[PDB]
């Protein structure tokens, strides 16, 4: 698969935030979710919000407690995430390239994909 | 936990009377309970299935 | 119609033989049935001693 454009993405880093962020399929149009969840043997893996195709909720904490996810751009649309403060362990491979799944929802059990597939083998656990 | 089983014996209702206990978080607590896949939660207000 | 079985009734004191009363009365809506299964035929049912 094509890589997707990105403006910074894979192993998370202690203290500060990351925007991570990839090029989404339609241009101009906020109108679509998008999924972080990355996919490896065992059990190192936590879960990651989802935003939903409406985009009025956001996060699993509810727009209560988040805050607004940036979603369109000129140059190239893209959606902005804002990481919260998470374990640097990290041993999952980082794809940012077009998403298996578009049906993107509220729910918590759906992750991304079951498989793994093409991408870096950056690893900081074994 | 009323007349419920698992999913080889779920329990099946329909009617137009009230919307069971899972709505309480939908008020200030909505967390991730409220599994909806391909569309939001919030759609459902504006129109159903 | 459309799927939605649809239930009314009234009650109202009478002292009558035998044909219908006189006057007008409306029946108030009762329960709405989404059962939505095809309906061609109706039976009634007694108590028989």
């Amino acid at each position: 698969q094509v890589q997707l454009v990105e403006s910074g993405g894979g192993l998370v880093q202690a203290g500060g935030s990351l925007r991570l962020s990839c090029a989404v399929s339609g241009r101009t149009i906020s109108t679509f979710g998008m999924g972080w969840f990355r996919q490896a043997p065992g059990k190192e893996r936590e879960f990651v919000a989802t935003i939903t195709r409406d985009e009025d909720m956001l996060l699993y904490a509810d727009s209560v407690k988040g805050r607004f996810t940036i979603s369109r751009d000129t140059a190239k649309n893209m959606v902005f995430l804002q990481m919260n403060s998470l374990k640097i362990e990290d041993t999952a491979l980082y794809y940012c390239a077009v998403r298996r799944d578009s049906s993107w929802g509220y729910s918590r059990q759906s992750t991304e994909y079951d498989y793994w597939g093409q991408g870096t083998q950056v690893t900081v656990s074994s | 936990a009323t007349r419920f089983a698992s999913v080889y014996a779920w329990n099946r209702k329909r009617i137009s009377n009230c919307v069971a206990d899972y709505s309480v978080l939908y008020n200030s607590a909505s967390f991730s309970t409220f599994k909806c896949y391909g569309v939001s939660p919030t759609k459902l207000n504006d129109l159903c299935f | 119609i459309d799927g939605y079985f649809k239930i009314y009734s009234k009650h109202t004191p009478i002292n009558l033989v035998r044909d219908l009363p006189q006057g007008f009365s409306a029946l108030e809506p009762l329960v709405d049935l989404p059962i939505g299964i095809n309906i061609t035929r109706f039976q009634t049912l007694l108590a028989l001693h």
